[PDB]
Formats: C-alpha cells, structure tokens, sequence
RNA sequence: AUCGCUUCUCGGCCUUUUGGCUAAGAUCAAGUGUAGUAUCUGUUCUUUUAAUAUCGUCCUCUACCGAGGACAAUAUUAA
RNA sequence: UCCUUGAUGAUGUCAUACUUAUCCUGUCCCUU
RNA sequence: GUAAGAGCCUAGCAUGUAGAACUGGUUACC
RNA sequence: GUGCUCGCUUCGGCAGCACAUAUACUAAAAUUGGAACGAUACAGAGAAGAUUAGCAUGGCCCCUGCGCAAGGAUGACACGCAAAUUCGUGAAGCGUU
C-alpha cells in the first residue's frame, strides 16, 4: 500500500477530488435519474478550476443549480489549498530553506 | 485511453496481511520491527475512567465559562503648504481584527501581495 | 492458501497393518500434485518391508474427491476415480487449466470452510445414491503390496554395490510394453484415462447381470436356486414390495418359482433389485426369464 | 372509420460522446546535400598467363592412432 | 484407361529519382 | 536509432513421487 | 558386548541374572517436466503540427532494490466500428372489414 510521499502529493490530492465530488453526485441526484452523466459534471468541475485559474468568469448558460454550487464549493477548496501552498512554498523560498528547482518554478508560476 | 480517470478505486483484501498474512510472508519492513510496545495508560492525577465517572462536568464548565468571560471582562514655519492634514479621525481602522473566509481577499493575502511582489 | 490440517486422510492398506504407528508432521513441507499450494505432510512406515509412503495431496483434494491422499483411491469401496465416476456421475467438472484450477480449488476451499469441515462438499447427495457394480469388485483384503520399495536400479545395471543391506527390491521392473505402465498422477486423479480403471470397467462390463423380457408384458419369473428349506408365504412379503404381485406359480421339484405381476416394469424391477444380489433364508435365491 | 404493407415529414431516446493532474506541464525555428530505397525500363542464361591460400610416401617424437616437417600438382581472373 | 513420380539453376538487374537515426548550418540576397 | 515482445531457437533448473485387480451352475406334466 | 553368579564347575562350553532396546526426506539412482543469456530475421518508444519533464490510476503483467524510498520508455498494458431496460406523429399511395 504505497504511500503518498513527495511526488504523488497533487495527483493524490486530485485523485480524492474526484472520488467526493462524484459521492456528492451519487448522494444528489434524484430517485429516477438514469445514473449517467458524472463524467461530463467532473469536466464541467475540471472547466470551471481552469477558468478559477485564468481569471476567466465561469458560468454556464444551462445547468442545474445543486451541480453548479457543489462545483463552485469543490474550486473553491481547490483554490485553498493552491494558495495556502504557494504561501508556504514562498515562505520557504524566501527564507532560504531547502526546496526543489521545480517548485521554484511552480511557486513562481503561481505568484 | 492511457491518460485516464479511475472511476473505482483499488479494493482491499488480497495482500500482505489479508487472509492468510498473504501465505506467511518472510518479508518484513523496517517500520514493522518491535517499537512502542508498552500502552501506556491513563493515571489517577491524569484522567483516568474511574475519576471520570463520579464527575459532574456541567457544574465545572460553567465554571470555567464564568472564569473565561470574567478574565475577557477584566481584560477590556511651512504653514504654506497646499494639503492639510488628511488624515483627521483614522485611529488605524482595524482590518487586522476582521477575518475573511476568500484566499484572495484575506487580509493575510493583501500583506502577502505587498511583500512578495514589487 | 496454506492448508495446515492435523492427522490426515487416509485409507487402511496405506496404512499400514500396525495398528501402533510412528508418523511425523511437516508444517508445510511439499505442495500437492494437483492443487500446487502447500499443506502438510504426514510421513510414516506402514510395516516392516514397506516404503516410508507420505501423503502426496491436500486435505482439500481428497475432500473434493473422497479418496487416501497417497493411493488416490476411494476411502470407502477403494476403487479408481474414474471407475467410481463411470458407476455414478461426474458432475464435478474440476478445471485443468491452470489459472481456473487455482480459482476453483479457492471458491471450493471457502465453501469447505464455509462449512463444518467433515462431508464430501458436493459428492454427498450423490453419495447418498450408491451400491451399483463397483460394490461387486471392491477389493474384500488389504493389498499390502502397493508398500514396497523401488527396483533398485543399480541392481538393473547389475552394479547393486549395497547387496543385502539394500532395502531396494532385487526384482523384476514390469514390462513397458503395457497399458498399465503410463499412469500419470493427474491422470488418475481427474478420472481421465487410467489404464487400471480401464481394466476393472472390463472386467465389471463381463459381469452377471439382471436381463430384459424375451417377449413383450411377459412378467412371468423363472426363479432357480430355489431350495426346500424355505416357504412361500415369505417370499409375498419380500416381494411386494413391488406393486400388486400377479401370478405365483411354485415347483419345488426343480426347486424352481415362477412368478407374475401387474406390469413388466415391476418385473424387471425384481430382476435388477433381485439380480446377483438377493439372498434370504441365508441361502442365494437365483432369478432368469422363462 | 378500422386493420395491414409501402413512400414522406417530424418529435422523444440520441452523457451511446469529448476517460485525470502539474509551472495554459514546457518550447516553438531551417536549409542543403548525401545516401538509401523503390520503381520503372530494358535486355541477358542453360544443356594461356599473373596474384593469394593449403589423398598418397618417407623420416622423428608420444601413447594402430595424433602432431611436425619434405616431395608429387590443384583453385581463381584476364587475352 | 490422354502416359502412368523415389526430383543437386530460373524470370532477372541496373539506373534514376525522390525522400533519412547524417550533415553539415547559426546563418543573407537584389534595385532609387 | 536500445529492452518489447511475439515468437523462436537452442537450452536448463527443479523431481527422488503416487500407481500395477484373477476365479466358474439344473428341467420338467393332461 | 561386558560384569556378577559361594552355577554346573573347568579355566573349554553351557545355564541364570543385570545393564545395554528401533537409524534413515530410506539412492552411489532410474525417471519426469520446465527452464540460459543471448544470438536469429521482424520490431521502434505517450499527450489532438513538431520537440519534449513527468506524477498518477486498474490488475490472472512483471524486473532492480532491505525498502511503506526510488528507478525500470511517464516500466509495460489501457486506444474501444465506446449502442443497457423502453417509443410515438402527420399526411400520401395501395389492398382489406
Ligand atoms: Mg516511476
Ligand atoms: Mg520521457
Ligand atoms: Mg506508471
Ligand atoms: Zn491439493
Ligand atoms: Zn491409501
Ligand atoms: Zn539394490
């Protein structure tokens, strides 16, 4: 059972993502939906983090306003947690703590 | 295709202690050698069960709700020149008081920008 | 899995004829002919000239199958597999290949453990239905002579540098020019091709046996082997068992008993129940057609 | 009007369809010359000398066999 | 009843034209 | 333009097994 | 085998008693199968133009590693004519009760 240790940290955070946001579809649909259509919410909830991170306002014309709140409160627990990394990360950058290249450049990117 | 979602995650059950020890394995990590083998419990000063039971907790929390509000209580030449004083009542407005649930709004977020970014 | 059983399966003539026996336990010493998982190997001597035979498959392989883990014969009538599957049904249907193999002998071993750990799993019901012709050439006495040792085959080089104190046997090796030479373990064990079941299915297809009418509704039983000792107000109630018993015609100067009933079924009946097979007054009663 | 077959139009199913993440993951550029491969077009086989290399007999060694030496022409190419 | 076996040469090869796990580049013209 | 089969394509490491089956039958009435 | 026997009774034999009490995966084998790179041809490395860091995910896929480290091409695979329950309109032509 392999643990998440320093390179598997974003894809695990982002693999459980996924895994509430589709419990959290299961739990709110309906009684006689036809238990389709998780993956077109989970790229509408991909969609709406990119234009978080574009600066791009997200709305889509039609869609139902439990799926739209529960992607907006999923990005913005998202955006939490990007931030308060990059805040931490910057904090080790400038005091000269032992850090990667690449999250040099991740925190750069982020600033 | 090979980049892919999961859909389902891996199941437990089938290894490495999970039926049979996986048919008794000689395989053993290091973090699996003997370390802390002695529980240690709670005693008579600490809060042990025995002086939990005969207590009524209502009566000491109002207590110490009391102590809480009441320490609370207890603590509380060049006349010419073209502009004033612009600042007449600003008693240094307590933004660091308020705390803002938005990463990008925050108070600590607006010190962060200040600093970081020239 | 592992196995891990205490005392194994055993029949008599494997054994041994000691009824005080040493054995010694493995934990998990070798894995099994079939099943390839480990279990536990029990080893003993069965008499004095013997082999030191151990048990060669699992609790669990003799449990799908009913028979001696070393012999690979029936615990109850000691008969091969295959002769015991063609006197009853083969509805097992255990799978060869290997990774089916290992998933059945899994699903099997948790329905055994599932369970109380003392049946046949699905053998019982059929188990249940017995008595056919393998009870008429089921071995009566031990064959103490399956215990004995390998030809030394630094004897068939006629190099035998041990002589005397050899345990090896210095006899003959049989013929490869047979059938009954091949005999492979897996073989025997999935009932497909044993020459030694071959051979006792032969020997049962010669057998005595209960006959059809000569002509058509003829329930009309010739009985011979009848004897004077013996009455005919008996027989009504060793027979009707049948159904309405017809005609009872009785001689005893031939000592021979005609009989009739209702319908021919019944009277094949009585020659199949009866066949080879009946005796009352202690004395054999003998049945043909006309 | 009803039942059946065949044109023709249209509605509903058509998530049966966009199968993750990171610093939009990052970056953003070309010409000439040779060599190799493939395709197309045109036309060929079978029935003396120079250079290089190396079975018989004899001799010696060691236990009929093996090794070493010498000797007797042979093969290739061109007119 | 066309005949009716124990099987050591056959189709090629060469030349030209069009696109690389090689080949060499850090590189420029032209008029008022 | 190097481990990726696949196959090959030749190998090599485990095994010291279990098992040998042969026996037979009578006939009679108006 | 040894010792003791107020054993016959000689130093020969025999008798009695005492102590001593069950090795061996039984082979110097016969067999039986699955297996060593690696050579032989072929074969060529993901992300919607090209050149590319990677981190995952799933399990009848494994290798190196003491590793719940990290590598193995992001280790490989995954690339799918991606169809699961259950239908109705309108006129138009033809035959029919
Ligand atoms: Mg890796
Ligand atoms: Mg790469
Ligand atoms: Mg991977
Ligand atoms: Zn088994
Ligand atoms: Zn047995
Ligand atoms: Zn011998």
């Amino acid at each position: 059972a392999k643990t998440v240790t320093k390179q598997r940290v974003e894809s695990h955070f982002d693999l459980e993502l996924r895994a509430a946001v589709m419990h959290d579809i299961l739990d709110m649909m309906p009684e006689g939906i036809k238990q389709n259509k998780a993956r077109t919410i989970l790229q509408h909830l991909s969609e709406a983090w990119r234009c978080w991170k574009a600066n791009i306002p997200w709305k889509v014309p039609g869609l139902p306003t439990p799926i739209e709140n529960m992607i907006l409160r999923y990005v913005k627990a998202k955006a939490d947690w990007w931030t308060n990394t990059a805040h931490y990360n910057r904090e080790r950058i400038r005091r000269g703590a032992t850090v990667d290249k690449t999250v040099c450049k991740k925190n750069l990117g982020r600033l | 295709t090979a980049a892919r979602p999961t859909f389902e995650p891996a199941r437990g059950g089938r290894g490495k202690g999970e039926g049979d020890l996986s048919q008794l394995s000689k395989q053993y990590s290091s973090r699996d050698l003997p370390s802390h083998t002695k529980i240690k419990y709670r005693q008579t000063t600490q809060d042990a069960p025995e002086e939990v039971r005969n207590r009524d907790f209502r009566r000491e929390l109002e207590e110490r709700e009391r102590a809480a509000a009441r320490e609370k209580n207890r603590d509380r030449w060049d006349d010419d020149v073209v502009f004033k004083n612009c600042a007449k009542g600003v008693d240094d407005q307590k933004k660091d008081k308020r705390f803002v649930n938005d990463t990008l709004r925050s108070e600590f977020h607006k010190k962060f920008m200040e600093k970081y970014i020239k | 899995n592992w196995e891990d059983a205490d005392f194994p399966i055993l029949c008599q003539t494997c054994l041994g004829e000691n009824p005080y026996i040493r054995m010694t336990k493995e934990k998990y010493g070798k894995e099994c002919k079939i099943c390839a998982r480990p279990f536990t190997v029990f080893r003993w001597c069965p008499g004095v000239r013997m082999r030191f035979k151990k048990t060669e498959v699992c609790q669990t392989c003799s449990k799908l199958k009913n028979v001696c883990q070393t012999c690979l014969l029936d615990l109850e009538y000691g008969l091969p597999i295959q002769v015991r599957d063609a006197g009853l049904s083969f509805k097992d249907d255990m799978p060869k290949s290997d990774v089916n193999k290992e998933y059945y002998t899994q699903n099997m071993e948790r329905e055994i453990s599932n369970s109380d750990g003392t049946r046949p799993v699905g053998m019982l019901g059929k188990a249940t239905s017995t008595s056919d012709m393998l009870l008429k050439l089921a071995r009566t006495t031990p064959y103490y002579k399956r215990n004995r040792p390998h030809i030394c085959s630094f004897w068939v080089k006629g190099e035998c540098k041990r002589g005397e104190e050899c345990p090896y046997r210095h006899e003959k090796p049989t013929d490869p020019d047979d059938p009954l030479a091949d005999q492979n373990i897996k073989d025997r064990y999935y009932g497909i091709n044993d020459p030694v079941a071959d051979k006792l299915l032969k020997r049962a297809s010669t057998m005595p046996r209960l006959d059809p009418p000569e002509d058509k509704t003829i329930t009309t039983l010739y009985v011979g082997g009848l004897g004077d000792t013996i009455t005919e107000t008996d027989l009504r109630n060793h027979f009707y068992q049948f159904g309405e018993i017809r005609t009872i015609t009785v001689v005893q100067r031939q000592q021979c008993a005609f009989i009739q009933f209702a319908t021919r079924q019944a009277a094949e009946v009585a020659a199949e129940k009866s066949f080879n097979k009946l005796i009352v007054n202690g004395r054999r009663l003998n049945v043909k057609w006309g």
